[PDB]
């Protein structure tokens, strides 16, 4: 089903970013 | 002295983002509605009713099936203006007959007019010289007389290009099977132009950053230029010596180089401006006389000019009632030219 | 079974989910390293056992 | 020093006028083979059964053909992939009548051209320069690659390689699209934005550093006296012309770094030719240009014709009418 | 004829390009 | 951060990785990252290859080009190549994928959280690129487990299960290879061939007895090859004649991989063993051939005499000669008589085709496969629509020997571009000029004039 | 400080209005069926 | 407030955007008009 | 298609290998995030 | 046609060791700067 695989995409679409957004806002090591 | 004239000057003149100039009065919105009419009719119009075609993203065409079509035959070289006498002001029906294309085709001319003119002032405003106006002429040349000048030649505006990918890809074709336009040497000329600019720009481009002077600790080389500098960024006597010895000559002069550059691509866009003219009226370099009469006594004679005549005229019998739907061509199984099999 | 199998795959493609995410960042975390190394450790072992597991199960369902 | 030190110091000398260099010892040879295989074949060579069908195509001057016309014909259909030297033939005639000198000139040419790339390299090594001159030259260079040896070597022979001339040139071009929809072939429209690009930026540049020359010279002499070869100073204003360009269109989308103006001008035109070659070179293999036949259908399931289709119908006249004798079976599989 | 002139031209092109070369006006180092 | 931007490293971000070159550590976390996208890569695409899979259609029908390298080995296929278990499929899949969160982990943890360089750390894992017997030694371990590698095609092809055997007698099938070839006048004449039409060097391999013993060979000279390497360091000559760099090194293999590309390309584009037609579809020259054949039984069914059947040329319609006499088929696939296949081959006699088995003893599974490859030939648009650049959409094909050789012959050509970029680099750079020409030391302007 | 309607503003909506708009209805195009 | 939103993630946000609507074009090659079927 | 018992996880299976582009793409947003410094 | 052939071999064989053995004479030292 296209929903479940949209679902999908986005949450590990957004895995990438979401990474460096937390590192930029804890000042990690980027 | 500073009357309502000088007031608008100095407004136009203004160094904002956008530079607009009294010339920027006519490219703006000629430019403008151009593309905005392209875009408008790429997206929402067909090209039923004036050659069969669905031809917009509304109708299911791609980025490049998508076209702004020529209008019907039947309109011959009608300005095709929305309050002329074939859509009387009706702007569906003007849609429909193929209004787009002549709005978009004018408005392109008067847009590329007002592109040249500013060219021409802001070289006058900065105090450079205007070689880039002059070599816009070249542009202006083939879009006269492919757009222009061919259609008027022709029967109608319907065998000027029409303004999509696989339209122009087409156009290609029908110059290839009708006016056999490859062996046409002002083509030739230009193919040169175009294919010897592009040589001289990735040489020139190459020679510059492998002859470039170590200016900088970096790796990277491109900090190490200041545009203000007083020095050559590279080296003309390395490069010199280095095609002396390559390719048996080279630049010496860098005026003359850069000159070179402007002159090829452009005199080769003149030359194919020129066999176009031509093409308007059917006044084609499509045979070698010599060539015929021999081929035609002697049924063993093959060279690859007459393998291509009969490629063109395969393109002519297959694509004709299809690609000139105006002239009702029904032409039988039986007489189509086709080889063994195939 | 099929139960216990559709759940311990579960769970190991959400630890996966948590590790992807959560071991670069406590990687380049200045501080929280103690309490993110203890974490990683269990979050890999874990992981490991889970596939273990689904594996096993793999035949007892298919 | 040895005779051989001697030797080896000769080749590799940057005081000889043309360089030689160890690229050099091979293409030398190799290009003055192909050079006069090509001459004599171009003025002299009989008629060639390229397509292997007892068919002999007249490609040289002397057999009634002109500059434009005039070819050295593709090797016989019949040889395929066949390596077919002189010493193959049981004589001179037997090897002209099959095109053997097709063979000889685009091996030979294709080895010269080969290690006139590697020559750029060896000569930017001995001058101290920067060594990647070559890797423009290798687009030209993989375009020739792709016409002469790829194409061939996937349709499984050497008569369907491009031929030696003008008009051979333009068979290949409206065969290929025939058979792959090149025009639809993205990394052939690439290629066309590359050197219809190249063209424009090559007159773009020209035009731009002419019209910002520094006066150097009075009315009456030609400006390029101006500039004398190995002057330290730069002969144009880059700032004026920056700020020309600049204002042309607006300020970020000039460029006022010469050497990044420079790399675009060497980037530009190389990778679009690197595409073109390589839409050639998967052709090759017969992965097509876009095929939008019948793409467009109605509510009923009439096709509604794009310009696709009219590219289709145009396709099928090159289609039926190539090599006209040569095809027994419904299929054109290469 | 025709073969003639289009090999005379031919030849006069690459006799050109020998001098071109080797009877260049040789590039001089100035300021 | 230390060197991780332009001004201390001397490399912009679109060079980014240059930065590497003197960090042993993250240059580590970097490679082993590298090859869990790899391994990544095999395995979820396995399991999308396998998600999609229908049994009963042609592979080739389906854009598979991962499952038919398992086939190929043995694993989940019968007889003619039809699949009767797709379990192991299943299995090189998920274990790859699951093998690429292990290397995945290490290139994270060395990247971004190991030591940044490993000479202090490790004299055993710490590297000069200058010294070249720890060079030659790493190159040794691999070499061992690039040899081991081989070894294990071997052990699957002799010991466990065998390998697919499109050329097995009474028809396709997995078969153990019990004698594989271990004469080096069969294996190493391969090399020796001209890659030219009729000879094809290395792709020429036409079973399986000669790809298992070349690879007994290559297993024992990469081991041999190894282990001389660990113990040794180059000789003097070896010395004079190479840079001795990183970028130098990348660059020889740069070239190396780009010469695989183009054969690679060329093998599974010829080649009908190693790459089984079953699976991967007829090759050029086959599907050519098997329309020739097709349209001969046809013809031949309606009562035509082939043998004696003139075509418009005058050469045979449907039967010729090779230029040295062979009897080949006609028309166009005149140049495609070099193609050997197991549909075809029982046709064939000291001659070339034999007209007696011609008119006699073509089987109806022979007709069948002819028409089955003549309608696969590897012709297809971008877009996946099957056939000649005119055909109207309706089948969805694009054969994957297409999909294969071009990408490989894409990548081969950039890869030799790369070796070029960094080979002229590596050379610029040791000799000292990579930045630029020093100004006041011009080398050309202590050159005489060349006139 | 910084001017808000310039030159400048208006040329950018020329292009980024009907643009957005276009795109969205070529984004609902993508739905129609035969 | 001109600083706020950081650049990086505009133009995150902003390609991942254009990724989005010219998949959908893609999807819709294979399906409803144009699709062939 | 894969096994009956992992039929609920086949969604997920379909997007898979296109992660390995995401990296590359990754590579952009963090050097976005640090000013391709 | 077989001395054509064994002629082509030599002399094909002759130039391709003088591009081998000349490249394995101490290139790298052949430049104007660092000749190492
Ligand atoms: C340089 C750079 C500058 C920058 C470019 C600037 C862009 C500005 C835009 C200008 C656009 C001009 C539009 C011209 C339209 C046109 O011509 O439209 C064509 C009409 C003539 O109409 C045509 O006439 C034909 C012949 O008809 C005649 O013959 C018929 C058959 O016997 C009947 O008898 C019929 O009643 C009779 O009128 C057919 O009827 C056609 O269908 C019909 O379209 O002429 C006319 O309006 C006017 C004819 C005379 C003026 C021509 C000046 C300009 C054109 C130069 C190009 C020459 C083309 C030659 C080719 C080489
Ligand atoms: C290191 C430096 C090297 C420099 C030295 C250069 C000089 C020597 C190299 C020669 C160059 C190759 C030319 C021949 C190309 C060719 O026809 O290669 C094809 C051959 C395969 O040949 C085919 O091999 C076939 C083998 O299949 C046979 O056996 C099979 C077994 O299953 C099947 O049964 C099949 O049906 C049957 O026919 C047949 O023999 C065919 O007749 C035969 O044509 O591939 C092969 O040998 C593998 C070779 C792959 C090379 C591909 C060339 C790419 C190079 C261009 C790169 C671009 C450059 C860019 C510059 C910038
Ligand atoms: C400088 C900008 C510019 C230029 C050069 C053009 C030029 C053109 N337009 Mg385009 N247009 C523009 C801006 C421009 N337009 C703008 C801003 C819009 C949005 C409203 C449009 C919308 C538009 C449409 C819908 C169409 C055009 C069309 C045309 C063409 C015919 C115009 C014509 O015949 O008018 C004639 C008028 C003049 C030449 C002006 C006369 C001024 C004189 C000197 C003064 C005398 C007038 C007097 C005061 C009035 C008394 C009259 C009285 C007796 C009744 C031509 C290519 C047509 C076309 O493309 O068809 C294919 C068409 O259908 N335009
Ligand atoms: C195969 C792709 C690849 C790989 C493996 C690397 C590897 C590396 N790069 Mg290069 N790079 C690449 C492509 C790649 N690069 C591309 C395409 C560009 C152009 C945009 C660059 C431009 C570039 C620059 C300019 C630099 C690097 C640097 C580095 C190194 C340090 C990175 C860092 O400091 O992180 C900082 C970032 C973070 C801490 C954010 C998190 C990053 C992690 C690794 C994401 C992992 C997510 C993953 C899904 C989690 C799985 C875990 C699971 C297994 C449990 C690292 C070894 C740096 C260097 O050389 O150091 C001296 C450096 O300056 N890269
Ligand atoms: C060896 C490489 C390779 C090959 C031969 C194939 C082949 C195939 N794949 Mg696989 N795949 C690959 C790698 C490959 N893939 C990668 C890297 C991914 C991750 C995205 C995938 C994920 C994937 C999925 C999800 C699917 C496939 C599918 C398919 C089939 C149809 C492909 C298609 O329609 O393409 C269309 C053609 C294109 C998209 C054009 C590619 C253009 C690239 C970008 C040009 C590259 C040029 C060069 C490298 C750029 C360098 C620039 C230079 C200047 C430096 C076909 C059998 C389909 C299938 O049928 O599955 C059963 C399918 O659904 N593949
Ligand atoms: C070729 C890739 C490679 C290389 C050369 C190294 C090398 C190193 N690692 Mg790294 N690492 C890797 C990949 C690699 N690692 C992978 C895949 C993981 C995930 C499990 C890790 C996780 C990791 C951690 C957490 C640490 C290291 C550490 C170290 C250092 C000491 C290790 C040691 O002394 O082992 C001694 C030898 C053994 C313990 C026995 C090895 C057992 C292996 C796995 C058996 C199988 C071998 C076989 C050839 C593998 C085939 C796999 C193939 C199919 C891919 C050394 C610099 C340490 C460090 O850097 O110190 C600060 C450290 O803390 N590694
Ligand atoms: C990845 C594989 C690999 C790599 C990178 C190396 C690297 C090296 N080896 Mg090693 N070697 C290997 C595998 C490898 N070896 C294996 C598997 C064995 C077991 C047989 C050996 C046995 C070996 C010995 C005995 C020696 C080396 C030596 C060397 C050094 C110089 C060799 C050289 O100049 O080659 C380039 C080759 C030449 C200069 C010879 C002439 C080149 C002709 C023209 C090549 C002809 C082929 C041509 C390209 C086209 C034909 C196609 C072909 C595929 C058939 C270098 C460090 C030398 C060394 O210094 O030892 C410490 C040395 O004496 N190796
Ligand atoms: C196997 C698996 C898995 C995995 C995962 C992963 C591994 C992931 C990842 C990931 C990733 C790896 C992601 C990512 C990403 C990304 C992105 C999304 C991106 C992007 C981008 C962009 C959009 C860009 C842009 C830009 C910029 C920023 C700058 C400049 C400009 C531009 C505009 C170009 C899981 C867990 C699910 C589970 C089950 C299985
Ligand atoms: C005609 C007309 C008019 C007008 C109009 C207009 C002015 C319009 C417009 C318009 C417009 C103005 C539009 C738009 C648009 C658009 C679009 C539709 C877009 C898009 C896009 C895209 C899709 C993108 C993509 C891409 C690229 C290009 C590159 C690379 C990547 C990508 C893929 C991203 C008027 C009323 C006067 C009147 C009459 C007629
Ligand atoms: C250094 C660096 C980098 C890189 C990175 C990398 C390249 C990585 C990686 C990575 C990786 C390489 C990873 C991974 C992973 C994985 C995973 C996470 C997994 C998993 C899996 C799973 C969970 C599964 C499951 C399952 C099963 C068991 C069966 C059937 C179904 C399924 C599929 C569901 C970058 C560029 C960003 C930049 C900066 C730095
Ligand atoms: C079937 C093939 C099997 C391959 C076997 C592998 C053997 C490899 C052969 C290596 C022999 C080459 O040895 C090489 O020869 C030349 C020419 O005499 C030497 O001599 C050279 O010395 C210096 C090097 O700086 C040069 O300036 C000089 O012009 C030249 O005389 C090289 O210093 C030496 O390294
Ligand atoms: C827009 C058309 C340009 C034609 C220019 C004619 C200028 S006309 C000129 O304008 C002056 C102020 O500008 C006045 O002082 C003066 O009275 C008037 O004759
Ligand atoms: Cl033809
Ligand atoms: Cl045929
Ligand atoms: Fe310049
Ligand atoms: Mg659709
Ligand atoms: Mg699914």
């Amino acid at each position: 089903e296209v929903i479940a695989q949209l679902t999908m995409i986005a949450m590990i679409g957004i895995a990438g970013p979401m990474i460096i957004f937390l590192l930029a806002v804890r000042r990690g090591n980027l | 002295e500073r009357g309502w004239f000088d007031i608008l000057d100095d407004w136009l003149k203004r160094d904002r983002f956008v530079f607009v100039g009294w010339s920027g009065i006519l490219l703006f919105p000629c430019a403008y509605l151009a593309l905005g009419g392209w875009l408008t009719g790429t997206t929402f119009v067909t090209s039923w009713y004036t050659h069969g075609l669905a031809s917009s993203y509304l109708e299911g065409c791609n980025f490049l099936t998508v076209a702004v079509s020529t209008p019907a035959n039947s309109m011959g070289h009608s300005l095709l203006l929305l309050w002329g006498p074939e859509a009387q002001g009706d702007f569906t029906r003007w849609c429909q007959l193929g209004g787009l294309w002549t709005f978009i085709a004018l408005h392109g001319a008067f847009g590329l007019i007002g592109f040249m003119l500013r060219q021409f002032e802001i070289a006058r405003l900065v105090g450079v010289r205007p070689y880039n106006a002059i070599a816009f002429s070249a542009p202006i040349a083939v879009f006269v007389s492919v757009f222009l000048i061919y259609p008027l030649g022709q029967s109608s505006w319907f065998f000027a290009p029409s303004f999509g990918v696989a339209a122009i890809f087409r156009f290609l074709l029908f110059f290839q099977g009708f006016h056999n336009w490859t062996l046409n040497p002002f083509h030739m000329m230009g193919v040169a132009g175009v294919l010897g600019g592009a040589l001289l720009c990735a040489i020139h481009g190459a020679t510059v950053e492998n002859t470039l002077f170590q200016d900088g600790e970096g790796a990277s080389t491109f900090r190490a230029f200041n545009p203000t500098q007083a020095e050559e960024t590279y080296s003309m006597v390395t490069a010199n010596r280095f095609w002396s010895q390559i390719f048996g000559i080279a630049f010496s002069n860098k005026r003359w180089l850069h000159f070179f550059m402007l002159f090829v691509p452009v005199t080769g866009l003149w030359m194919s401006a020129i066999g176009v003219v031509g093409l308007a009226l059917n006044l084609r370099s499509y045979d070698f006389i010599s060539q015929e009469i021999r081929a035609a006594e002697d049924p063993e004679f093959e060279t690859f000019y007459t393998k291509n005549l009969l490629l063109n005229e395969g393109i002519r019998a297959w694509m004709a009632p299809q690609d000139q739907p105006h002239e009702n061509f029904v032409f039988p199984e039986e007489v189509l030219p086709r080889g063994n099999a195939l | 079974m099929t139960i216990l199998f559709q759940l311990a795959l579960a769970a190991l493609v959400i630890l996966s989910f948590v590790m992807v995410i959560g071991v670069p960042v406590a990687y380049a975390s200045p501080q929280d390293w103690d309490r993110s190394k203890q974490l990683i450790f269990l979050g890999s072992g874990l992981w490991i056992a889970l596939v273990l597991v689904v594996g096993v199960l793999n035949f007892f369902v298919v | 020093a040895n005779l051989w030190e001697r030797f080896c110091n000769w080749v590799t000398s940057t005081d000889n006028r043309l360089y030689v260099g160890w690229f050099g010892v091979i293409m030398i040879p190799t290009l003055l083979a192909a050079t006069i295989c090509f001459v004599i074949a171009f003025i002299a060579a009989p008629p060639v059964d390229i397509d292997g069908i007892r068919e002999p195509v007249s490609g040289s001057l002397l057999y009634g053909n002109n500059i434009i016309t005039g070819a050295v014909v593709p090797s016989s259909n019949a040889i395929g992939l066949h390596f077919y030297p002189i010493w193959e033939a049981a004589s001179l005639d037997e090897w002209l009548y099959n095109g053997g000198p097709y063979q000889l000139i685009i091996f030979h040419f294709l080895l010269g051209a080969s290690c006139y790339m590697g020559r750029q390299w060896e000569l930017s090594y001995r001058l101290g320069m920067r060594p990647w001159i070559c890797v423009a030259y290798s687009a030209p260079l993989a375009s020739a690659f792709a016409v002469f040896l790829i194409y061939p070597i996937g349709q499984g022979s050497f008569s369907d390689g491009m031929p030696l001339g003008i008009s051979g040139t333009f068979n290949f071009m409206i065969v290929f699209q025939a058979e792959h929809n090149i025009l639809m072939h993205p990394f052939h429209q690439l290629g066309v934005a590359g050197v219809f690009g190249g063209a424009l930026f090559c007159a773009m540049h020209g035009s731009l550093v002419t019209s910002s020359l520094i006066r150097e010279t009075t009315e009456t002499e030609s400006a390029n006296y101006g500039y004398k070869f190995g002057q330290e100073e730069e002969t144009y204003n880059i700032v004026a012309a920056h700020g020309y360009f600049g204002r042309l269109i607006f300020q970020y989308a000039s460029f006022n770094n010469s050497r990044s103006l420079h790399f675009f001008l060497a980037a530009w035109p190389v990778v679009g030719v690197w595409f073109a070659a390589l839409g050639i070179s998967t052709m090759a293999f017969n992965l097509n240009g876009f095929n939008f036949n019948h793409s467009v259908i109605d509510a009923k399931g009439n096709v509604i014709n794009t310009w696709a289709d009219i590219i289709n119908r145009a396709n099928l006249g090159m289609e039926v009418m190539h090599e006209r004798n040569a095809h027994n079976f419904p299929l054109d599989l290469a | 004829m025709e073969t003639i002139t289009y090999v005379f031209i031919f030849a006069c092109i690459i006799a050109l390009f020998f001098f071109a070369i080797f009877f260049r006006e040789p590039p001089r180092i100035t300021k | 951060a230390t060197n991780r931007d332009q001004e201390s490293s001397g490399f912009a971000w679109w060079a980014g990785n240059a930065r590497l070159i003197n960090l042993s550590g993250k240059l580590l976390g970097a490679h082993v990252a590298h090859a869990g996208l790899i391994v990544f890569w095999a395995g979820a695409m396995t399991l999308f290859e396998l998600a999609h899979f229908i049994p009963e259609k042609p592979m080739y029908e389906q854009g598979l080009i991962l499952i038919p390298h398992i086939a190929t080995l043995g694993w989940g296929v019968g007889p003619g190549g039809e699949v009767v278990d797709t379990f192991p499929f299943f299995v090189v899949g998920v274990v790859h994928l699951i093998s690429s969160a292990v290397l995945g982990f290490g290139g994270v943890y060395h990247a971004i959280r190991g030591p940044e360089t490993l000479e202090e750390y490790s004299s055993f894992f710490g590297y000069d690129w200058k010294d070249k017997n720890k060079m030659t030694t790493i190159l040794g371990f691999h070499l061992i487990v690039l040899g081991i590698g081989a070894l294990l095609l071997v052990a699957k092809a002799m010991f466990f299960g065998g390998l697919y055997d499109t050329w097995a007698p009474g028809g396709g099938d997995v078969r153990v290879i019990t004698n594989p070839t271990l004469d080096p006048r069969v294996i190493f004449g391969y090399l020796l061939k001209s890659p030219f039409g009729g000879e094809g060097w290395i792709v020429s391999v036409n079973n399986l007895e000669d790809v298992v013993g070349g690879h007994i060979w290559i297993g024992l000279i990469c081991i041999a090859g190894g282990i001389w390497h660990i113990l040794t360091t180059p000789f003097g000559w070896a010395r004079r004649a190479f840079i001795w760099s990183g970028e130098a090194y990348l660059s020889y293999s740069l070239g190396a991989l780009s010469m695989m590309g183009f054969i690679a390309t060329c093998f599974v584009w010829f080649n009908n063993t190693v790459y089984p037609s079953e699976f991967y579809g007829p090759t050029g020259p086959e599907a050519s051939q098997a329309q020739a054949m097709t349209f001969l039984i046809r013809d031949q069914k309606l009562g035509a005499n082939v043998g004696s059947a003139q075509g418009p040329t005058g050469l045979g319609k449907y039967l010729m000669r090779s230029p040295t006499g062979e009897i080949i088929f006609g028309g166009e696939t005149m140049r495609f008589w070099d193609f050997r296949g197991p549909w075809l081959e029982p046709l064939r006699g000291p001659n070339g085709l034999d007209l007696n088995k011609i008119k006699n003893d073509i089987q109806p599974w022979q007709e069948r496969r002819a028409a089955e490859y003549m309608t696969h030939a590897p012709l297809g648009s971008l877009n996946s629509v099957g056939g000649v650049a005119t055909e109207i959409n309706s089948v969805n094909f694009v054969s994957p020997r297409s999909w294969l050789a071009t990408s490989h012959f894409v990548l081969a050509f950039f890869f030799l571009v790369g070796h070029l970029w960094h080979a002229g680099r590596a050379r610029a750079a040791a000799a000292g000029f990579e930045k630029g020409i020093d100004r006041e030391s011009e080398p050309v302007l202590s050159m005489p004039s060349l006139d | 400080s910084y001017p808000i309607f310039t030159v400048r503003w208006v040329a950018v909506h020329t292009l980024a209005v009907p643009t957005i708009f276009f795109l969205g209805a070529i984004a609902a195009m993508q739905f129609i069926q035969r | 407030e001109g600083g706020r939103i950081p650049l990086w993630i505009v133009a995150t946000v902003a390609g991942m955007g254009v990724i989005v609507i010219v998949g959908l074009f893609f999807y819709g090659a294979y399906a409803g008009l144009g699709s062939s079927l | 298609k894969l096994p009956e018992a992992y039929a609920i996880f086949d969604p997920l299976v379909d997007v898979l290998p296109v992660i390995p582009v995401l990296f590359l793409a990754l590579a952009f947003v963090w050097q976005a995030a640090v000013g391709f410094r | 046609m077989e001395t054509l052939k064994i002629t082509v071999y030599i002399v094909v064989t002759f130039f391709v060791l003088l591009f081998v053995f000349g490249f394995l004479s101490g290139d790298p030292a052949r430049n104007p700067k660092r000749k190492d």
